[PDB]
């Protein structure tokens, strides 16, 4: 539903005081580093790009 | 289907055992046209595995020569995703009967890499349900869209799984063993409706 | 050829057979560490050696963090003392259109155009032509930021074995996907792709500027190139192709 | 060490100097290509050399998909005919403790202290692999499937934590492995560097003859043991 879409977007938009960034922009930057043409084995390195 | 979701359709590209040694050039063709490689499997198609894969065609049409042909060598299977993947794959692939397709569609894949009907260049899925069946049979546990949300999956469990689950949970109550995951797993591997009983020695 | 992996790169084993002595090798490790010290470079690659007629012209390039600027290249004669070359432009590189052949030794040799043409300016402009036309980059080594600053890919794997033989999996190391592909090449077929030691090495030997050698293995991290040759452009190439 | 480091001739550049020959470099390249062909190993490493009296032992090891699996080590004398060594048990480990003497060669040799030469080779191989095998920090990634894989985004070890000694693990069953700071006795590793900061040299002193190269900025690592084939218990007298 669209109400669940808005609730989950508000949940992803919530920031953390211990890091200063939220989950949405963190996953957006992770997807930015993913979507350049890496060979298709990024499943093991999706953590290491997040660090 | 709706606005905030998307439909990335899939199709199966089959590389016949006559043309598996020339795989890099046709791979250049299919990657350069726009089709993407999801996962490539190098599989030896057994004669007893080709019939269950081809219940749609071989189960009603008498053709054992192609069944012997799929076991004559290696077979490469790949999943493709593209905008209008079925239509563009049919346009690039062309129609069958490659003796006629050498004269009607000279830029097709079967005109160059094919010889005849039974010794075909490739094989492609026609319908979306046929594509889903082909992908579900050849490939491992991957997710094919649409996810059947709502009452579609509940009917699937309630007429495919949950009778057996009800008969399993009925005997699991009396008596009550500790750690009942052992009892449920042994009941499902033992009292299987789709798998026969096994007795090791 | 990177300065930190000069001994870790198969130079003589690349198949071109124009490599270095142990004297020149140890001189490059010490002297490229020196030009990494006094010239503030992010990383220094050994570009190659021009054979010349009476002496050898050892050429090395250094790069900043921007990774797409024109290179502050360096030259040496005895392969020990290196000094900066002047930056190149199109009007200065036009000046040697009336002369041809090999160039020898000291930079103070005057060439006849009569305007006296220095050896040094011909050398650095020829270095600019070999950098612009050939010495390709591999695919996946240069990823793109939204800004103009390009970083070298630390997560570069980056070439599968099915894409080794293809022309389109190599771009020109030149500011202009990211860069111009190798299928935009004149003439068609001006690169020799060659399989040495099986899948453990590939060479993209340039035929427009021989003997340029591009240095793989796949599954690596080298990602290198080297030009050792006579120095002039192969205008004879479409006849022999 | 892999065959890639056999191409660069990095055993001599580590500084141990017992080294390898282009004879044996080409022989290990072609024959370890054969070992990767016949036995379906994920990676095949030239383990090293055991010093002989009538013939020279050449040892290589193969690994499965799990990087901490028990390896199928192999031996060869003429550097082409690789043959599979049996796995080692503890019963063969305490059997060879009564034999003190140099490795001879000719693997059907018999010790009167019977005891076969191949059993001594296999137990010595398991002793060196359990003691002084070396894996740096972040080279191996513990997957949640239960197996160990090579970390392919392994950035090499920075120069600050090369000399701690808390940045090198063991290539066996236990940052999920046991470090080098708990080795008995302490200071039993020759901490060294090559020319510049281009390569880090670690030499075992509980077994004199293993050398570990490590380039601090690239993904280059591996251990080669070429040496006597003996565990010196004289090491506390040395330090």
């Amino acid at each position: 539903l669209e109400v669940a879409i808005q609730n989950a977007k508000a949940y992803l938009l919530s920031t953390s005081s211990k890091s200063g960034l939220n989950l949405y922009d963190h996953l957006s930057k992770v997807l930015t580093k993913i979507l350049d043409e890496r060979p298709a084995d990024a499943v093991d390195i999706i953590e290491n790009i997040s660090q | 289907m709706p606005l905030p979701q998307i439909y990335v359709e899939k199709t199966l590209a089959l590389i016949k055992p006559d043309v598996v040694d020339k795989e890099e050039e046709i791979q250049d063709i299919i990657l350069g046209s726009g089709f993407t490689i999801i996962q490539r499997r190098k599989l030896h198609l057994s004669p007893e595995h080709c019939s269950n894969f081809y219940v749609e065609q071989y189960g009603k049409m008498f053709f054992p020569n192609l069944t012997a042909y799929m076991s004559s060598g290696p077979l490469v299977a790949m999943i493709l995703a593209r905008h209008k993947a079925i239509s563009y794959w049919k346009e690039l692939m062309g129609p069958s009967n490659s003796l006629v397709a050498k004269e009607t569609h000279p830029d097709s894949l079967r005109a160059i890499y094919g010889t005849d009907e039974l010794r075909n260049a490739l094989h492609g899925s026609n319908d979306f349900a046929a594509s889903e069946r082909e992908i579900r049979f050849m490939f491992p546990a991957v997710i094919i869209e649409p996810i059947p949300i709502g009452q579609a999956a509940k009917d699937y469990i309630n007429l495919y799984v949950a009778p057996t689950l009800l008969q399993g949970l009925t005997e699991l109550c009396k008596e009550k063993p500790p750690d009942p995951y052992l009892w449920l797993a042994d009941w499902l591997m033992k009292n299987n409706p789709n798998k026969p009983k096994l007795c090791h020695f | 050829m990177d300065a930190d992996s000069l001994l870790l790169s198969l130079e003589l084993a690349s198949g071109s057979g124009q490599g270095l002595s142990p004297d020149r090798r140890a001189s490059l490790l010490t002297s490229l560490m020196l030009v990494k010290r006094d010239y503030r470079f992010a990383r220094v690659l050994f570009w190659g050696r021009i054979l010349g007629l009476v002496a050898d012209y050892y050429i090395a390039q250094g790069l900043s963090e921007d990774q797409l600027a024109p290179r502050k290249t360096l030259y040496s004669l005895n392969c020990t003392e290196w000094s900066l070359l002047p930056p190149a432009t199109e009007e200065m590189a036009m000046q040697i259109s009336v002369v041809s052949g090999r160039f020898m030794g000291d930079p103070s040799h005057e060439y006849e155009h009569v305007v006296q043409i220095k050896e040094e300016t011909r050398l650095v402009s020829i270095i600019d032509q070999i950098d612009k036309a050939v010495a390709i980059i591999p695919r996946g080594a240069l990823f793109k930021t939204p800004f103009g600053v390009t970083h070298v890919n630390r997560t570069f794997e980056g070439l599968p074995l099915s894409e080794v033989r293809k022309l389109s999996s190599y771009f020109h190391f030149r500011e202009a996907d990211f860069l111009d592909s190798l299928e935009y090449d004149i003439p068609r077929g001006s690169w020799s792709i060659q399989m040495e030691r099986g899948n453990a090495l590939v060479v993209l030997r340039s035929l427009l500027w021989p003997g340029l050698t591009f240095y793989h293995a796949p599954r690596t991290k080298n990602y290198g190139y080297i030009y050792v040759g006579t120095g002039e452009k192969n205008m004879d190439l479409p006849f022999m192709l």
